RNA sequence: GCGAUGGUUCAUUCAAAUUUCUGCCCUAUCAACUUUCGACGGCUGGGUAUUGGCCAGCCGUGGUGACAACGGGUAAGGGUUAGGGCUCGGAGAAGGAGCCUGAGAAACGGCUACUACAUCCAAGGAAGGGCAGGCGCGCAAAUUACCCAAUCCCGACACGGGGAGGUAGUGACAAUAAAUACUGAUACAGGGCUCUUUCGGGUCUUGUAAUUGGAAUGAGUACAAUUUAAAUCCCUUAACGAGGAACAAUUGGAGGGCAAGUCUGGUGCCAGCAGCCGCGGUAAUUCCAGCUCCAAUAGCGUAUAUU
């Protein structure tokens, strides 16, 4: 559950924050990328409804996992700004 | 036709093709198989025969 | 090309017959050459047992064969057996 | 012939092999190294070419373990074999680190998942471990001469 | 034979079928005629008890017999589409 | 020299032995089996079969049911019962098999039982696989492992690389159109029978309709009396005698033929009627299904 | 439509973009000598990730080319057009390189205010009164009566006046943006004018290396006066 | 005031059309060729978007060729330079003939007539001209799979539409890696193996369908989460998952042993071929109890041509 974020970009055209997210499950498994997106409304001050994650490949034994996660400034940004397939799989 | 245990794995009848031809090598030459034992020398515990020249005669 | 003359030989003969019963209708087409294959026909068989017709249901089918001359006499069939693979 | 199958049959139990497809895979691979060598040593010394192929070539056979470190030309390039190459395999080095009794076991180790390389567990025994990865051989943390759970006929005798 | 590999043939007759010895190479040859050129050759079915799925007028594909009767060029490898070891084995049954 | 090669293999492999035709200008329609074990659904695949070529939605489909296909040729489709007695009596009858297997549950006796019944007597040209019940499935890995293995034990059973149809589901009762509709394009367009000996010199026929003609002054006298039979069909094998013909009613006994009436066919198909255009309108798509709804 | 490696080499592409590459629409550079806003945008800059997200982009008014809104994402900008995007507050500007390939650079506003176009035409228009033809193809009418073919000038890009020009001069440096010594920063030293066709000028760098370039490929930057900051 | 739509001219872009010098492979059983649809000019016009024998009137005498014209054969590369790779490259829409749109076509998209097939009909009439698939013996072998989600294209235009493209399925033709077991203790038997030289020599620990004990599971089953247009695979992964009578290794070759059985030969008892077949018995039998050896081993054999 052990979280870091490298190349975080800001994007203020198209108004999404952009991470490259490293998380990591040692011993668990696999992360549940709903609950990341739970995970990633404290972490950065923000609503659960306006994170969007998508990548998310495990690497090789266990444990680390890299995901791709964009934090949109309102969650009508993000329903304006987002791909069809990455809102249904959000569930918007 | 019905075929041996040995035969339906090709590794398992390797190992025991093996452990018999290094038991006939045992039966043609002389092995080392370690030195005198930790009891000492208990004498040539098969046999001394005399008349028995086994040398490459050069 | 033994196989086509001998293919081809087969059908001068299917061409001969069907070119020889072609003469004549009362005569070669009802009662030489019989009734032929392929047309639609109803038969009257008589004296079928009453408990056919009692048992008689439409699932399981009826076959219509015809017997040979050879195939209605009895005697001592020899013939060459051998158990399934798969009877126990 | 006699001379090829008593020396296939030799290698197949010395180190535990399968079959002489895996003995005739390492003569490949070895013709292939050794073919190289010599062609190396077609040209005259202080070639350029013979200089930095021949010093890639000892480089990375030191460097993948099978050529000793004393020994750096490639004249002993050339006197190179097979029994060096199925010595740096995993399952040989499995049983003379002693983790298994015996080659077979350590076939059997390394099949099901017992050993790991490093980092990562090793499912296949003809693994080249190359020598600076040699002394990263141990069990895994998931199995049970490892730790973790006491496994399977010791959880079907605890109940 | 021709420029082929395996020919094919019809099963005219058994001959030898009233041989003694029971692996007899009279027992075991079949003359058959090859489809492509018409001849009539003599070819071994490959055992005796094998004979009887052998039978008259079925086609048969034969090939070379590379080693009694020394000089029969041919051998049965396949009947009606089934090959005669499947056939001697049990594999297979021989649709007719 | 090796094209030479291959083209003298394939010359030896278009052979087989010179056996007698015997089918006539306007054919009969081929006979199609339904067989398989019981609750496979060999009903419902009648019932989707004849909806696809003849739109009519059939609730109690028994018999054998004619149906133009072709211009030049027509089916009909029987549906084997559960019992041995209608397998051994349809096996030499079938033109054509729709052999039956059911899906997870795996292979069958009666399927084996049929396959080697009609092996013994005389080998069709086509038999199909049809495997259903795959929705009784929950993971598309056994699904797959599944039609693999089965249909590798179905190529061991008849021969190598057969055509074996996965039909999925069951919508509105009857089957879905697109694979019935892959299903009929396999068993639409069409080759000759196999010129077997058995049919080549026996005259059959597989009846479509039955009547007892008896006078009910008989019935009322005798209530087990010897009674007699109109059964109409087609004329499938060689010609029948004109006169004095011996028949086997497979299951009934032996009788003799004392009428036969030749009488013009309910399915026309119109070669038959004109007697080059591919499309067949659909005033051509006839159903003949005199013992079906 | 065409391929990945059909587009021209000194717009980038990598492994990445799949294996075809957009065209340039019809505009003011031309097709060869071309940096589209979508490559500019998500190929070269990477403020974006997709065509969709491209367009979302170009169809908002947050991109403007040379002073005014492109809204086509095709768009073609080849040479020295300023690229202001007020949300980001940054103006980008197309130079070359050394090696002959495109670069950006980032500038603020008192850089970002002119554009520097060298002339292709000098004529006289209809109402009797003389036009220039820049290689940005902007007509300015009524120009200053010295500025001639291979003169370049500072365009306003706010009123798109004249406001100085450079002449065409020996001693001079100036960039190549053509030909098979492409893109080198160096001074023009010689000029020859072979009468009947292709004429040539005899350029040398700072540091001493004469080649000769044609003088439709080159491109006069100024004297020694780097009007546009060329990145250090 | 800001835009959208529209407009004359000049740009510019995207094109298209001609056009200049050089460069085709071979050949003289090809030495004359063009003027045989004008062959070379120049003048005048016509037509073309424009030049032009491109076409029409008038006249002049040409034009090419042994430095290889012309004719004949049909077998129809350029750029990027370590390298290989990578990139680019005429005629028809059933057959001639004529016409229509548009910036761009002599679209073949339409029309008309003729010619040739062919369909519906209430017999007066009316619409229409492709590829893909299977069979191509009576005997056979790669999906009628899913989506524009990425890259790209077209439109009043952020949304609408795309037969490029990407995803999946089969596959012993090859090719790659390697499961079908690992390891002890005890009991008992005294023989095991070899050969040149054989009624002889050589060597010393080997077995057993014996009794027991340990561990190690990946094939498979599989909750999930993840991957993805939606799925699958991959990577993660909780839980099960090994004692042979199984989670069931094959293909060939050589050899021994057997009856109250069968067959054949012949100066008794022998020999040969062989033997699923024997007195009974099929829910009966537990037998060489799984015969021995050699070769390859997820592969292996046969035939023919052969080298």
């Amino acid at each position: 559950v052990t979280l870091r974020t490298r190349k975080f970009i800001r994007n203020p055209l198209l108004s999404r924050k952009q991470m490259v997210v490293d998380i990591l499950h040692p011993g668990r498994p696999n992360i549940s990328k709903d609950e990341l997106r739970e995970k990633l409304a404290t972490m950065y001050k923000a609503q659960k409804d306006q994170v969007s994650v998508f990548g998310l490949r495990t690497q090789y034994g266990g444990g680390k996992t890299t995901g791709f996660a964009l934090i949109y400034d309102s969650p009508e940004a993000l329903k304006k700004f987002e791909p069809r397939y990455r809102l249904v799989r959000a569930g918007l | 036709p019905n075929r041996k245990k040995e035969q339906r794995n090709p590794r398992v009848k390797k190992r025991k093709k093996y452990e018999e031809k290094q038991k006939k090598l045992r039966s043609v030459k002389a092995v080392y198989k370690g030195g005198e034992g930790p009891g000492g020398y208990q004498g040539e515990l098969s046999g001394i025969k005399t008349n028995l020249v086994k040398s490459v005669k050069l | 090309q033994w196989y086509e003359m001998q293919k081809a030989m087969l059908q001068k003969q299917l061409d001969i017959n069907k070119a020889e019963y072609a003469e004549l209708d009362e005569h070669q087409r009802r009662q030489v050459e019989g009734y032929r294959a392929g047309k639609y026909a109803r038969l009257v068989i008589e004296g079928v047992p009453a408990e056919f017709c009692k048992n008689f249901q439409p699932r399981m089918p009826i076959l219509v064969g015809g017997l040979s001359a050879t195939e209605d006499r009895f005697g001592f069939v020899q013939v060459r057996i051998k158990r399934h693979r798969w009877h126990k | 012939e006699a001379a090829r199958l008593d020396s296939e049959l030799k290698l197949v139990g010395e180190y535990g092999l399968r079959n002489k497809r895996e003995v005739w895979r390492v003569l490949l691979t070895l013709s292939k190294i050794r073919r190289a060598a010599r062609i190396l040593l077609t040209l005259d010394e202080k070639d350029p070419k013979r200089l930095f192929e021949g010093n890639a070539l000892i480089r990375r056979l030191v460097r993948i373990g099978v050529l000793d470190e004393s020994r750096m030309k490639l004249d002993y390039v050339l006197a190179l074999k097979a029994e060096d190459f199925l010595e740096r395999r995993l399952q040989t080095l499995v049983y003379k680190l002693g983790l298994a009794k015996s080659i077979h076991h350590a076939r059997v180790l390394i099949r099901q998942r017992h050993i790991r390389v490093g980092k990562q567990i090793v499912n296949v025994p003809s693994f080249m471990v190359r020598l600076d990865s040699q002394k990263h051989i141990d069990f895994a943390l998931t199995s049970p001469f490892g730790g973790g759970r006491p496994g399977r006929v010791r959880r079907k005798k605890a109940k | 034979f021709g420029g082929s590999s395996h020919a094919k043939g019809i099963v005219l007759e058994k001959v030898g079928v009233e041989a003694k010895q029971p692996n007899s190479a009279i027992r075991k040859c079949v003359r058959v005629q090859l489809i492509k050129n018409g001849k009539k050759v003599t070819a071994f079915v490959p055992n005796d008890g094998c004979l009887n799925f052998v039978d008259e007028n079925d086609e048969v594909l034969l090939a070379g017999f590379g080693r009694d009767i020394p000089g029969v060029r041919f051998k049965v490898v396949k009947v009606s589409g089934v090959g005669l070891l499947a056939l001697w084995k049990e594999k297979k049954e021989k649709p007719r | 020299a090796r094209q030479a090669a291959r083209s003298h293999d394939i010359k030896e492999k278009r052979l087989h032995v010179p056996l007698v035709d015997r089918l006539p200008d306007e054919p009969p329609p081929r006979l199609v089996v339904i067989v398989g074990p019981p609750g496979v659904g060999k009903t419902t695949l009648l019932k989707s079969l004849v909806r696809r070529y003849t739109k009519e939605t059939m609730s109690d489909p028994v018999g054998p049911i004619t149906v133009v296909t072709s211009k030049k040729q027509r089916l009909t489709f029987i549906e084997c019962p559960n019992e041995l007695e209608a397998m051994i009596d349809m096996a030499k009858v079938a033109d054509i098999v729709l052999l039956m297997i059911d899906g997870n549950y795996g292979f069958e006796m009666e399927t084996m039982e049929f396959l080697n019944i009609l092996a013994n007597t005389g080998m069709p040209g086509n038999v199909f696989g049809i495997l259903t019940h795959l929705d009784l499935f929950k993971k598309p890995s056994a699904l797959k492992d599944a039609k693999k293995r089965l249909k590798h034990r179905l190529w061991t059973e008849l021969y190598q690389g057969a055509h074996l149809f996965y039909l999925s589901g069951v919508l509105n009762g009857r089957y879905p159109d697109r694979e019935i509709h892959n299903l009929s394009r396999f068993l639409s367009v069409m080759k000759n029978p196999r010129p077997l000996v058995w049919r080549n010199t026996h005259p059959y026929t597989i009846i479509d309709n039955y009547r007892d003609i008896t006078h009910p002054t008989k019935i009322e006298e005798d209530p087990l009396c010897d009674r007699t039979i109109e059964l109409s069909g087609y004329l499938r094998g060689t010609n029948f005698a004109a006169q004095g013909q011996r028949v086997h009613i497979a299951g009934v006994g032996d009788f003799t033929i004392s009428k036969i009436e030749e009488l013009p066919d309910p399915c026309p198909t119109p070669a038959m009627e004109k007697a080059p255009r591919r499309r067949l309108d659909e005033k051509d798509k006839k159903l003949w299904a005199p013992m079906a709804d | 439509h065409q391929k990945r490696l059909s587009a021209p080499s000194h717009w980038l592409l990598d492994k990445l973009s799949g294996a075809y590459a957009p065209r340039p629409s019809t505009g003011p550079h031309k097709l060869r000598d071309c940096m589209p806003l979508i490559v500019f945008v998500r190929n070269r800059l990477k403020y974006a990730l997709n065509y969709r997200e491209t367009k979302a982009i170009m169809m908002q008014r947050l991109v403007k080319v040379d002073g005014k809104v492109r809204t086509d994402i095709t768009y073609p900008a080849g040479f020295m057009d300023v690229i202001t995007i007020e949300k980001t507050g940054e103006n980008f500007r197309l130079i070359y390189d050394t090696k002959g390939r495109f670069t950006v650079h980032r500038i603020t506003d008192e850089e970002a205010k002119y554009k520097l176009g060298k002339v292709k035409r000098v004529q006289l228009g209809r109402g009797g009164v003389p036009f220039l033809v820049t290689h940005d193809a902007r007509t300015i009418r009524y120009p200053d009566p010295l500025i001639k073919v291979n003169d370049t000038v500072k365009i306003d890009l706010e009123t798109g006046k004249i406001t100085d020009f450079i002449k065409f001069d020996t001693g001079a440096l100036a960039m190549i943006t053509g030909g098979r010594n492409m893109g080198r920063v160096g001074v023009i030293t010689h000029r020859e004018r072979h009468d009947g066709g292709f004429g040539i000028v005899h350029l040398k760098d700072a540091l001493d290396n004469t080649f000769a370039t044609r003088e439709s490929n080159v491109f006069v930057i100024g004297s020694e006066k780097p009007w546009i900051s060329l990145p250090k």
